[PDB]
Formats: structure tokens, sequence, C-alpha cells
RNA sequence: UUGACUCUAGUCUGGCACGGUGAAGAGACAUGAGAAGUGUAGAAUAAGUGGGAGGCCGCCGGUGAAAUACCACUACUCUGAUCGUUUUUUCACUGACCCGGUGAGGCGGGGGGGCGAGCCGGGCUCUCGCUUCUGGCGCCAAGCGCCCGGCCGGCCGGGCGCGACCCGCUCCGGGGACAGUGCCAGGUGGGGAGUUUGACUGGGGCGGUACACCUGUCAAACGGUAACGCAGGUGUCCUAAGGCGA
RNA sequence: GGUGUUGACGCGAUGUGAUUUCUGCCCAGUGCUCUGAAUGUCAAAGUGAAGAAAUUCAAUGAAGCGCGGGUAAACGGCGGGA
RNA sequence: CUAACACGUGCGCGAGUCGGGGGCUACGAAAGCCGCCGUGGCGCAAUGAAGGUGAAGGCCGGCGGCGCGCCGCCGGCCGAG
RNA sequence: GGCGCGCCGGGCCCGGGUCUUCCCGGAGUCGGGUUGCUUGGGAAUGCAGCCCAAAGCGGGUGGUAAACUCCAUCUAAGGCU
RNA sequence: CGCGACCUCAGAUCAGACGUGGCGACCCGCUGAAUUUAAGCAUAUUAGUCAGCGGAGGAAAAGAAACUAACCAGGAUUCCCUCAGUAACGGCGAGUGAACAGGGAAGAGCCCAGCGCCGAAUCCCCGCCCCGCGGCGGGGCGCGGGAAAUGUGGCGUACGGAAG
RNA sequence: GCCCGGAUAGCUCAGCUGUAGAGCAUCAGACUUUUAAUCUGAGGGUCCAGGGUUCAAGUCCCUGUUCGGGCGCCA
């Protein structure tokens, strides 16, 4: 793909502040339209985008974490959920996927995701709500911030995909640096390259 | 045939429309760089038929 | 010579190119527009993904659901119609191409003139354009009008236009995107070419296979031993008719 | 290019051989010819699919063969036993 | 008669051999010479289709290993039916 | 005749290194398909007819057809000696 | 209607030139068989040979890589030794059959179009004068004629090159 | 082999998110002289096996048998 074009679509998005001046905070995204691809066929693709400037910003939380990440999160202002907690959690299945409706993403310990699958773990992977690991190094400073906006591309059976990057507000090099990656790295994970999509197209929320 | 390349392109039936210029010009590599061309041109003239 | 073998000029047919221009008919599409997206619960006719918190003066929560709800530009499918891409069928056009005629001699429009139709001297529609009693002659301009030249109104001698209408892009016609040619492909092809047409054998030929094998003999008590010698046999059949044991 | 300085009362290809009297029967065979619409058969190119491609596979379907008429002054043929 | 091959025979050299092609110095277009002109041919190595591989062994000492008296490997010795 | 010397006239008033800025290529040809001939050239070495008929980090070659991918090596379709 | 530029196209016993035909041993282009061999014969073999046709020179053709290789890489063509009667082709039968690498003979490299930049800076022909003239050339003079912008000459060519 | 098509109760056929339907058959009841026929009703499938998408699929797609249909072989 050519990149002044994208320069001119990036243009034109942010002197399209013209075209909505926009009412409340605002964000774009982009858009995928394939070709041939037949989704009820195998080469099913699923993959995380490694990104570098988080479009999202205004980004919902909640964790759940063994100790260690008590004082810790709670000086950060992030929810440690722990097991008693969870056992709250797990009486009902009402209200637990109605904060995954409040909280946006979420990222678990290490040992936490061997008694999320006791009734739950089919319990509430009725979202698609992947609960991510964390690690050893054992520090959530700056893992939280670049693990969120590691965008999943998904392969459902419709054929169109959106992927919300660029808030119109940050600066216009990093993100066409962050539409660069995005669309390379889907068209690295698809069967096949840059001719497998019909028209990519990064026209604004509203 | 570049026309009714271009035509084929811009219904996309790609696999076809390599077959079509991969007879009618020779090489399968010079047929990949010519429906790639192709698309490019065809490219240009929906970005120029946008605006 | 042919019903031999392998081919061949020729001929028939198809495809590609030369190879265009329209108009209708049948379509495949694309593009633009316009409506449908009722298993069940949920006030609900939720097709689908993703973004999203006050547009305009429904919502975000909460409810049921698997999945939600202003917005936007997306990607799916279906249904009537307009447009531009291609295929195909038919009808036409002339411009490549072919044929005929001639000393390429009046072609197509338009103007002017006369004979017939009818409405109130008028125009339209159409036709015509000068030769038919005779084995004659028929060109190389008459007449008209306008200019000009030599000599003294007169002489003598020139030029131009009508007469013989004007304007045009193929000379006229006849075919025509097929005839045809170039190259492939299949058919046909003793018209023509090249070649072959076993062997044994009481001459060859016809017959027969004594040409590959088998039994008994011939075969003269080891083995070997001939002829178109004798009498016969084979080009198979067997899931057991093979292998064990009783 | 010949026929052709021609045009069916001609050109070209055949058989039989003046005249008189006749010219019987057979289209099964081999030819030749006529029509293209059932199952057929059928090349190259063109089309559709699968596949990474070479390639593979399928439908389409020309003539000719088949199939169905005609023809013996076409090659030819025209019984046996009680 | 030329070429190719085989075998026998004479000659030189002998695990090598050969300058035939090139070069250097009347008969002589002969003859000689090269050697860092042996490039090369043939030979000294076979087998396999090919990847490839590519032509004696033993005895002594130390460390059934167990129901490699064999020995896996190291140091010495004999050493080529 | 050539190699030598000299005079007059004429022609040319020429180079190299470093830095910077530019610029660069041969088409009914290449290539593919098919047919025919030819070659040792074998899923086609060369040649030609017909049809299709290009591209520019391209194109050709890389001795088994083909796809993906590194490399290697040249620069055809103009010419003299 | 005429006059004039150009473009196409004629005509000349126009001015000046040029090709024709011969020989053909060696060379180049095309065409191109069959006896023969295969114990027959049809593919092959004879053979890209004999015949045929065109065209040259003192030599012709070839030739300065769209190369050979796959290595520690060579480096136009031609010719010789060798590769080799090998790889390879072939009713895989008869028969056919190269090349690279190595050693030698010889040794030489270059030039356009394009990209460009220079006031077409370029070329041909007529006349007069001087010189030489049996290879019609050198210099000057021409308000002498043409060619050429539909592109001549200078630099410049893949080894890069040009300008400052 | 190969695209191709199918499997649904003892037997044939319809059917994108569930009472698997229609008929023929078997079982039982009533009429009958009697299940000889009539009529009433039932029961009766692990939708060929498994995997996947889906909110769950007998249906949509893969995988594997199994059979149906011509081409491929052969003569
Ligand atoms: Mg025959
Ligand atoms: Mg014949
Ligand atoms: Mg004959
Ligand atoms: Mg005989
Ligand atoms: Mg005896
Ligand atoms: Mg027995
Ligand atoms: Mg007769
Ligand atoms: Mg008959
Ligand atoms: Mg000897
Ligand atoms: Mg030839
Ligand atoms: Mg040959
Ligand atoms: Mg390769
Ligand atoms: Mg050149
Ligand atoms: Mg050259
Ligand atoms: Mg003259
Ligand atoms: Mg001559
Ligand atoms: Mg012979
Ligand atoms: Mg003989
Ligand atoms: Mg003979
Ligand atoms: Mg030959
Ligand atoms: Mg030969
Ligand atoms: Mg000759
Ligand atoms: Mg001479
Ligand atoms: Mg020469
Ligand atoms: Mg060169
Ligand atoms: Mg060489
Ligand atoms: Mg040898
Ligand atoms: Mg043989
Ligand atoms: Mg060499
Ligand atoms: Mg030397
Ligand atoms: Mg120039």
């Amino acid at each position: 793909v050519s990149r002044d074009t994208l320069y001119e679509a990036v243009r034109e998005v942010l002197h399209g502040n013209q075209r909505k001046r926009r009412k409340f905070l605002e964000t774009v995204e982009l858009q995928i339209s394939l070709k041939n691809y037949d989704p009820q066929k195998d080469k099913r693709f699923s993959g995380t985008v490694r990104l570098k400037s988080t479009p999202r910003p205004k980004f919902s939380v909640c964790v759940l974490g063994d100790q260690q990440h008590c004082d810790e999160a709670k000086a950060v202002d992030i929810p440690h959920m722990d097991i008693e907690a969870l056992k709250k959690l797990n009486k009902n299945k009402k209200l637990v996927k109605k904060l995954a409706k409040k909280y946006d993403a979420f990222l678990a310990s290490e040992s936490l995701i061997k008694q999320i699958p006791r009734i739950l773990g089919p319990g509430l992977n009725k979202a698609g709500k992947f609960p991510s690991l964390l690690t050893h190094n054992e520090n959530m400073v700056a893992k939280v911030d670049e693990v969120k906006s590691t965008i999943k591309f998904q392969m459902k059976k419709v054929l169109c995909l959106a992927v919300a990057v660029g808030h119109v507000k940050m600066t216009d090099d990093e993100l066409v640096y962050n539409i660069h990656l995005a669309v390379n790295f889907l068209v690295s994970l698809l069967k096949k390259n840059w001719q497998n999509v019909r028209a990519l197209y990064i026209k604004s929320t509203m | 045939y570049e026309r009714r390349a271009m035509e084929l392109l811009k219904v996309s039936k790609d696999k076809r429309a390599l077959k079509f210029i991969k007879k009618r010009v020779g090489t399968h590599i010079r047929a990949k760089r010519k429906r790639e061309e192709l698309s490019s041109v065809l490219a240009a003239m929906r970005k120029a038929a946008a605006k």
C-alpha cells in the first residue's frame, strides 16, 4: 500500500473534524474487506496485534490477582479481586457477566487460571473474554499498558473486520505507524498476502 | 486483453483473471506482475472515482 | 491393381487473424437506487462484525437473551427497475476485400421547365425531361451578351460567359464483414509416392505343420539318432483337483 | 490459366454402338446421392471447476461416419428337394 | 592403403611411459633440444543405477559388563596368509 | 617501396584526481502456445510460419516439465575490426 | 479562377556516378535427394552430403558475452592437441555424437541510436584564383545552389558517463 | 479410482435452531361370526458414525465407512 494515500486519509479526518465537530470523546477505526476467503473452510486466523500507542486510551481494566498485587494495585487504583471475592463472583453467573459489561478487558495472575475453570471457565468464556496471564517479572506497571492495544484480529463467519485504532488527538505519524503495523500484521496473518483484501476503509466513528 | 483483465479484476474473479493473463502473455511470473499492475491501476481508478 | 502397410498434393468441415459500423432480440454480470431480513424469551419483525456515551430536543445503566438499541460506513443474502461491459441470434451500413463495364462520358442531392389528381394567382405529394412508317445526314457552334486590339462610323482581327444549370467524398454498378487468403485441426484421399507380400517341402502351388513343446514306438537291451515315418496329445483346467492328518 | 471470341439446341464425364423389334426382376451387398432431428461417435480452438502451477476433470459440440429415404441404359446378381 | 581392436613377437624405458600438438637452433619438409612445454593419453583401484564408499590381523597389561572368557578403549610387542 | 632527416602550409588548443548535482539504453522484438525442419540436446538445442504477444530492483541464462524462495552471471532484439 | 509554399508522384539522349557478366580450389546464404547401411523395410543411416540457386574476398565467415561455470572462479573470435568416440541421441538396433575446463598458435580493441548540452556548431554540389595533379585532393573567395530540425556534427556507450 | 448423490421407526418418501411429519407396516380396543376386511388410536428413530461453525445443527462444512450412477481399466 502507498503511504501518501494514508497521509491523505489522515488529513481528511483531521480536517473532517469539520465533518462532524464531534460531541463525545473522539476516536476512529479501520475496516477490512476480503475477497474470496471462505469462512467455513480451514486456516481460520485469530491473532493479536503488538501496538505501541494505545489508541483506545479510555480503556477499562479490572484484574484478577494473587497476593503481591494488593498494595500496588490499590496504589495505582486497579481492582484487585482475590479468591474469596472470586467466590462471591462465582456464586452467580448473572452479575459476573455484567461486570465484563462494565470492564473492557481483564488480566489475571499465574495460578488463578487454574481456579477460573472450576465451572466458570466455560461459564464466562461466553463473551470472547480471555483473561490474559501475567508473568514472574511481577510488574503490571507498563504491562497493562502494553497488553492493552494487543488487538484481536478474529475470523468469525461474517466477512468483515473493524478494528479501533486512532483517537484523533494523538500525533499523526505515530497513528499512521499504528495503522502500518496493524495492516501488515493482518496481511501476514492471512492465508495469503495483500492480494487477499478488497478495500481498507479508515472512516471515522460518526 | 488488458481491458478484459481489468474488468475481471473489477468483478474480482482473480484466479480466472490470472489464468487469462498467463494464457495471453506467457510466463506465470509475467502474469503475476501484470495482474498486480492492473490491480494497482484499477485501485487508482477507484480512488479517482471516489474523489 | 486393391479391402495390403505407412504416408501424400487435392477436396470437405471447424477454429484463429485480416475483420470494421449501427439497430433490434435473448442473456450473464457490474454499478446506482428502492424495499425484505419474525425458532424461542425480551414493550420488540435483534440477519451479522466492530466503534460508542448526549445527537434530536432514543438511550448509557437495569430487564430477558447467546448476541443490543442515536450514530456510520461498512461486509452477507434476496427481490422489481435504470444504466455500461461481454457473449450470442437476426436485420441492415461501406470502408478493407471480391466481380463486371468503359476511351472509367452525365452518379447522388438541389434548383429551373412541362404533362395528370384536389383543395382557395397559391403551395404540397408523385411522375417526366424531348430521338419509333423508311438500309438518309448528324463532330470540329450558331445565335445572345460583355470586354478588348490595329488602321482610316467603316474595315480587319481577338478574348470571356450563357448556349451545355448549381453543389458534392468514393468512376459507375453488383456483392460484403461472409466469400478469400495465411496457419492449425479432424475427415476424405491407389489421383500420386515409398515398401512388403514368412519358411519347411521327394519341383514349386494348393494341402499339412513334421516351425514351440509332450507320451509310446522307430532306436539295433547306457545315453544319442532321421524322414511330409507311425498312433496320439497341448496353447487348458484346478480354492481345491494345492498342504497336512485320520 | 484451358474449356471460353463459351452459357444448357453449350461445355465437361461416362456406357452402349446404324436401322427394325425390345430393354424383364432385384436397393439385401458395394457405391453414389438426399434430409438433419432420437440415443450415438467425434479433432483443434473456445468455456466451467479443482489445484501453488505444469497438469487433471467436466460440459459444449463442425464435417465425416452411424441411423433414414432414392437410384440397376450404377458395379453387379437372378435357386434347390419331393 | 587409412583408421579401430585383439593376440603373438622383436626393441627402449620400467610404476611409470610417450612429445605425436607447440616452441628453440644442398641433402635438411631431415636431425637435435625443451622438462616450471607431462598440459594430456594410457597405466598405477575397483564397485554402485546413484548418493557414495573405496582393498591383513593378532598377542600382553590397566580400567558371563554380567549368568561389552568375551573383551569398548588405551600403552608395548609380533607384525602382511 | 619502406624505414630515416629537414622545410612550408593546414587542423587541435586537448589532460588527471577528489567532492557535489544529474542521466542512462535498441519491440510485432523478448517470451509463451502450436506446426514443420534441424541438433547429441533428451517434458522441445537452434531455425522458421501462424496466433497470442510484454516488462523495467526488469529480461535472459543457470542441460527434467512446474510453483514458492534465496543466490550466481550477463545485458539481447544496432554496427565496425 | 489565379499566384505561392509543402507533401506525395512522374518524365528526361539532363549533370556526375554506380550494379549487371566471368572464374568458383578455399568462403558465406538458401535449397537438398537417393542408391547405401539396418543382412528385409517404413523411423533412423547415407546427410544439411551429391546435384540446384544466389553472393563475395585475397582470404571469407566469426568476434569483443543477454558467455563458460558453481570454483580460491575464468573472460572476444578463429585454429591445433586433448576432453572423446565421453555426456548424449538412436525400431536404445544398426549407427550417430558435441561442449566446458587445461596446454598451445595468435592477441587489439572499439563505435552509433537513445539520455543529454552546444546560436546546424554538420555535409554535398557549382564558379573563380593559387598549388599538386596516372588513387581529383589542399587553401582562399563567393547577397552561389542544395541537404538537414521528420536531427548532421562535437563530447558521450554499460569498462559507466556528463556538467559545476 | 473420481468429481458426483444418498442414508431419517420393520418399508418408502418431506424437513436452517428441537414436541422429527405423511403413508405402508406391527400392537391393542370397538364393529364384527371372526382383526378376514373396516374404523379408532397408540408405541415405534440414539436423523449413518465422529469432529467443527453456531446460541445450540437432523440440516451448513470437513473426516470416515456404506451403497446408487456413468467415465478409467479390460476385451
Ligand atoms: Mg488400407
Ligand atoms: Mg488413393
Ligand atoms: Mg501404388
Ligand atoms: Mg519359399
Ligand atoms: Mg543302443
Ligand atoms: Mg492329488
Ligand atoms: Mg451402360
Ligand atoms: Mg444400395
Ligand atoms: Mg605383445
Ligand atoms: Mg533444411
Ligand atoms: Mg536428424
Ligand atoms: Mg531455483
Ligand atoms: Mg550493441
Ligand atoms: Mg553485440
Ligand atoms: Mg546523363
Ligand atoms: Mg557477380
Ligand atoms: Mg537394406
Ligand atoms: Mg544386402
Ligand atoms: Mg531391398
Ligand atoms: Mg540427417
Ligand atoms: Mg548427422
Ligand atoms: Mg553442391
Ligand atoms: Mg577478385
Ligand atoms: Mg571480415
Ligand atoms: Mg559489450
Ligand atoms: Mg572461449
Ligand atoms: Mg580415451
Ligand atoms: Mg529393438
Ligand atoms: Mg576452453
Ligand atoms: Mg605463445
Ligand atoms: Mg546527436
